[PDB]
């Protein structure tokens, strides 16, 4: 069963200049990395953004050691 | 019914700025996106800049960057448009154009305009020696 | 930066003839545009949105069609109430309009 | 296990207009129309976490400057008196509630990046398996003034009427936000805060560092996500003294083609946009 | 206070010029209303000195760690440790690889923790 | 009727001819709710063929002297007694210097699929 | 003995929202706001009087052509049934109330007669003493799509706090238009209708004449003027069925200098707009 | 005393072409004529106007001699 919620499929439409898009698409048995859940657990535990992107800056990441 | 109104526009020596303005009523003016469009003499219609709602998001056309600058008041119903460091090639009739598409709190404002719903009765603007 | 090509530069056309105005994209547009008629000393108003859509008050003999690159505008029963520059827009990307041409009357 | 099911939208609105207060989200759930046939704080703050203080009377004491002047050896210890002159400053008894930062996304696309960052970019917690964060910690979606920038995973998306399964268009779905929350919790898109990540000594200068992740820390409050007439579900009156009246959720009054919640001319039901409740307001 | 009147207050009333600091409220000839360590005023929802629409206004005649920071230069707010919210810096005062922190009055009330017409001026 | 549909009728669905009969309303399957002398459907508020934000929508599943009036010419519209409602003009029918008129509701005064069944 | 005496802006708010239903007009009232010290159908109809048929069902019959076509001697009779594609001509058993005719002003003004009409050219009645017909008999006061037009003197304008006495501007005044009964209600600025001033011969053409004014007629149905905020004074709930959602009245949520129905900063309260009672909506 | 409401003074500034205007003024004991009454009667019983003035037609009336 798919879920009633959505997710950012992709963000251009193919290699080149000037792609940018933005297009979604339902989270499902597909792709269940992507749905919506309602609990979260308490190796490093995940990633954060980093910093805001833009036309100048890639979307960066960072490595979460510790949570609470 | 909807109805916009454009404010003084006049004659202005190059490199001089004058301040543009649009009375809207008829409609909930803070909902929408305002645009305003240019019409030169004898050419056609030419996109200048656009603000959209609560006025978080401005963009303007490569033709007109770093001169001018667009403002709104909510409170006050009235568009404005603020013309620095004009130039000879800068005179055109302007008019008041207003998006579609409402916004609201629980939502986003939409990426882009789309077509012009209504229009005001353009002010004209020369910038000449004279 | 899309641009806009009107096809015929102008036309005449006499009352109650159909008249067929197209306008060409650079790049793909799809089902985005617009269509306003310029009357001489007015400001313009939309006649089609999207592809084809009227807008509200608008006459029933104003028709619009095509997809991507290519779009037509056809005015059924032309009256003499319709004299104007007719443009087309696209609401792809930034906003930039066609040329126009201007229907002429015999 | 939709609200939607249980609740028209004129009986939505008498809900969410007159009161404070009252599993995978998975498809298939009882339709939203009754001729279909198929196969909690309610109020947003009026006041900030930052703001609760009396602004006509002065307080405390904090450092005020580290030295008198330019030069060499110029180092001193100055104090001042917290106040209305200044309230970044002030002593606060509470603080904002904890953030797990989310890629900040713009609906004008030639403000993002020209690169597939949409898996790259997404927060995500792991279980040896990737899982996205997502709606993730209740978070404000954007600061106030802002109507154009949303969290990459931070808020539910819903899709409208006739959205096709796959790579849909922006204008299709219909994107929740809730800036109503943001007077008691972080922007899902910013930091934290600030802070010092060293020894300060005459040798090297003081330094800070960015806080992207920020856990429960005693003295931390915050609002719970809102709920939706869409969204799942698993009276109290409103009381206030406000002198000028609320915002209310009401339909426009101007000529359209249909009427939003009603039916088309094809017979197809739809919901325009999503409703959440939150729009009076209390004291924080 | 105020001559017996509500008096509009706000950030650039004052002389304003820092967005940390802007404010919007309202203060009362006052001495369900709106603790901090401190005549009666009070601070509603505000964007710079301007006041959003969700902003009230009251009549009253109407009734773990977070690591904490001498050299020659200005560290007093460079180096201060702050959270922000909603755009606004604010100090962390006084509060609670490298592990520089570590999660686990009032409380808000949240979900987690001859005749004229003018009026008389003359008193 | 309507093959279990509620469905949107207006001015338009049935060709918009003109501005005195233009209407606003809704088909429902059926056979608080909005006398007439003549399938149940009901009209609302218009304007021309669209509607405004006080048009209701009604799920049904989920329970003195006015003169009047062979010449050769066309009078039947023309030459007839009428009424005015937001510039919309009525014939008078039935209905109660020379006077030509003389004076004396509730108002004040008087495999699984989400999409829905079509298959029946 | 005004509205604002008894309620707060909020509370006046609840009661319009939520409810169907609960000596000159002279200055010196107890003040709007408790801090200066000083010297009904509240509902809109779903329905219009002309539209209460069913919308897919015929009727009776009513006179179509009283001629074959163009010629000579052309006269007959003929007959249609009263239908949904002919809604104009249908028998209806009530019609709409009665109405004295306003002369009617645009906001515009260069589209506004160029002389001067304020007292010549406005409706009176006479008790030897000429007395301005003001507000006068409750009617709508403009066509749906017209908003800039009013009838001279048919509506209550009220001022703006510190308006002055005399030649105001039209922005420093409020004008309150009964746009809600028009449903049951004859335009204020509109003849009510047209009436036969001859018998038609095969000699005479068929003569008809505009109502300027029209008093009770038995089957009339009308609303009453509408009372508002500021007006002059001398609980039923909504019962409603109506499945979308209601118009409401809602502050702004746009910033401002100023919030809405508060003190300034020298603390001048004032009241920015009238509040008419009627949001809810009933069938006809 | 005065009322608070407004009654429409002058549609004109002056004697010329192009004058415009709209202007209100408070009625008041000066002009009683004008206030506005909750009550009317049951010679002419008064005037109505018969036409929409607009630029091109000045404001008409006629009179009433009967009514109901």
């Amino acid at each position: 069963i798919d879920q009633y919620l959505y997710y950012l499929s992709k963000t251009i439409n193919g290699s080149g200049q000037n792609q940018q898009t933005l297009k979604f698409s339902v989270a499902g048995p597909s792709n269940m990395a992507v749905q919506g859940r309602n609990y979260i657990p308490g190796e490093s535990y995940g990633q954060v953004a980093t910093n805001h992107q833009s036309a100048q800056a890639q979307a960066q990441t960072g490595w979460v050691q510790n949570q609470g | 019914e909807v109805q916009l109104l454009e404010s003084g526009g006049g004659l202005v020596q190059p490199g001089g700025s004058l301040r543009l303005s649009c009375a809207a009523s008829g409609f909930t003016f803070s909902n929408y996106a305002m645009s305003w469009v240019r019409q030169a003499p004898g050419k056609g219609l030419e996109w200048v800049s656009l603000i959209s709602g609560s006025g978080g998001s401005i963009d303007y056309a490569d033709s007109v960057k770093g001169r001018f600058t667009i403002s709104r008041d909510n409170s006050k119903n009235t568009l404005y448009l603020q013309m620095d460091s004009l130039r000879a090639e800068d005179t055109a009739v302007y008019y008041c154009s207003k998006d579609p598409i409402y916004y609201d709190l629980s939502g986003y404002y939409a990426g882009r305009i789309y077509y012009f719903d209504y229009w005001g009765q353009g002010t004209l603007v020369t910038v000449s020696s004279a | 930066e899309i641009v806009m090509t009107q096809s015929p530069a102008t036309l005449s056309v006499s009352p109650g003839d159909t008249a067929t105005l197209s306008c060409r994209a650079s790049h793909s547009v799809s089902r985005d545009l617009a269509w306003y008629q310029q009357k001489p000393g007015q400001a313009p108003r939309l006649l089609i949105y999207d592809a084809s859509t009227r807008a509200t008050g608008i006459p029933a003999r104003f028709s619009g069609s095509g997809s991507g690159t290519e779009f037509t505008l056809t005015i059924s029963s032309l009256q003499s109430e319709d004299f104007a520059v007719y443009y087309c827009q696209q609401y792809i990307n930034w906003v930039t309009f066609g040329p126009g041409t201007k229907v002429d009357i015999e």
